């Protein structure tokens, strides 16, 4: 899973990046597991 | 303001075990993921372990792994890590850590440190320190300045810590790292006033050893007969 | 695995000039991040995801790179820049960081201040010894003390312990001590600690005679 508007699903080793625009949000991954 | 302060740090024989603690504040802790990282007696600096936010997920460095276990409180705003099965190599201090503010954050950076709690693993005895005051002899009158010291001798583990006037001197003090010789550290410290100030008002020297619940303070005294 | 080599190891620079040191990775990171550290307290974050200061650090700062290839820069150094630097990716798991720059500032040359003290009464109650010499505030950081008991007659069973480069002054400072039993620190009488430096052509001397007062 790439991006999710739920923290969790990424299942990011790091804290995840939060993206939001109106009043809501998307978290993407930068932290990858090799 | 975010706070991260740990604690727990100790003296531990290999194989023995320890649990720290890092006390939260100024954030809605349960918001985060939280890490340790650990810094060697050579200076390298080493992640040990994350736990996320949401359904704890943990992840371990490999030297650690079935070992250390890192858990959080979200209730009373703290993170832990009980250590097990201790290893000379596992001696470091120990920060507890997470991602920066908004701005700076979502990267894989380390934005927030504690102050870190020393972890030493060893065979050898606790053992407090002796502090002596050290007051110019003979000579030594006057280059408009004197300089005195603390001479804190024999201690073990580390750290102490060291003070002048309970810190309302810190102009013109040099604290000396401590040296490792017969499993036994010792450091000293100096400091430089104008002789106006001594011996006429009063210069101490502050040192305080948790490990052996050491709190001492030596007065400096010109010297007698 | 996403290993990293920080060079040089120890940058030289003098207040004003330019300095670059660089962070390389095994395979292609994606941001790297930038620590100062000055001993006595943790790493502080410095540079966030290549290229952004963090809260307080002065514009004199900067990062720049990609792929392999990392940078941290400093326009014009001070004095206030001495420490060392670390980069840690996280770009791929686990993350590594790099083992550090230390920066030393340059300055004109000073010669220390020696100060010698001779055991206090209190250690010498206990069955030990211990003479003392501070040399504080010199530069540049080489340095050697030598002891000399009664005869200028060298001893062994010292200990020295060097400061970290002072932030405002950027001096250098040592203390020295000579360990002995309290029998035989009783059994002679001249006790000299002997700094050899650049700033003198001959040793500078401090001295104390232990049937004094």
């Amino acid at each position: 899973i790439f991006i999710s508007n739920d923290k969790e699903s990424i299942k990011c080793p790091c804290e995840p990046e939060r993206i939001s625009e109106s009043t809501c949000n998307f978290y993407v991954c930068n932290c990858v597991e090799k | 303001e975010v706070q991260l302060v740990e604690s727990g740090g100790g003296l531990v024989k290999p194989g023995g075990s320890l649990k720290l603690s890092c006390a939260a504040s100024g954030f809605i802790f349960s918001d985060y993921y939280m890490y340790w990282v650990r810094q060697t007696p050579e200076k390298r600096l080493e992640w040990v372990a994350t736990i996320s936010d949401g359904n704890s997920y943990t992840y371990y460095v490999d030297s650690v792994k079935g070992r250390f276990t890192i858990s959080r409180d979200n209730a009373k705003n703290n993170l832990y890590l009980q250590m097990s099965s201790l290893k000379s190599e596992d001696t470091a201090i120990y920060y507890c850590a997470r991602d920066g503010p908004t701005d700076s954050s979502g990267y894989g950076g380390f934005g927030y440190w504690g102050q870190g709690t020393l972890v030493t693993v060893s065979e050898a005895k606790t053992t407090p320190p002796s502090v002596y005051p050290l007051a110019p002899g003979s000579a030594a009158q006057t280059n408009s300045m004197v300089t005195l010291g603390c001479l804190v001798k024999g201690y073990f583990p580390e750290p102490v810590t060291v003070t002048w006037n309970s810190g309302s001197l810190s102009s013109g003090v040099h604290t000396f790292p401590a040296v490792l010789q017969s499993d036994l550290y010792t450091l000293s410290s100096s400091v430089t006033v104008p002789s106006s100030p001594r011996p006429s008002e009063t210069v101490t020297c502050n040192v305080a050893h948790p490990a052996s619940s050491t709190k001492v303070d030596k007065k400096i005294v010109p010297r007698d007969c | 695995q996403s290993v990293l080599s920080q060079s040089p190891a120890i940058l030289s620079a003098s207040p004003g000039e330019k300095v670059t040191m660089t962070c390389r990775a095994r395979s292609s990171v994606s941001y790297m991040h930038w620590y100062q550290q000055k001993s006595g307290s943790s790493p502080k974050p410095w540079i966030h995801a290549t290229s952004n200061l963090a809260s307080g650090v002065p514009a004199r700062f900067s990062g720049s790179g990609s792929g392999t290839s990392y940078s941290l820069t400093i326009s014009r150094v001070e004095a206030e820049d001495a420490a060392t630097y670390y980069c840690q990716q996280w770009s791929s798991h686990p993350p590594t960081f790099g083992s550090g720059t230390k920066l030393e500032i340059k300055r004109a040359d000073a010669a220390p201040t020696v100060s010698i003290f001779p055991p206090s009464s209190e250690q010498l109650t206990s069955g030990g010894a211990s003479v003392v010499c501070f040399l504080n505030n010199f530069y540049p950081k080489d340095i050697n003390v030598k002891w000399k008991i009664d005869g200028s007659e060298r001893q062994n069973g010292v200990l020295n312990s060097w400061t970290d480069q002072d932030s405002k002054d950027s001096t250098y400072s040592m203390s020295s001590t000579l360990t002995l039993t309290k029998d035989e620190y009783e059994r002679h009488n001249s006790y000299t600690c002997e700094a050899t430096h650049k700033t003198s052509t001959s040793p500078i001397v401090k001295s104390f005679n232990r049937n004094e007062c």
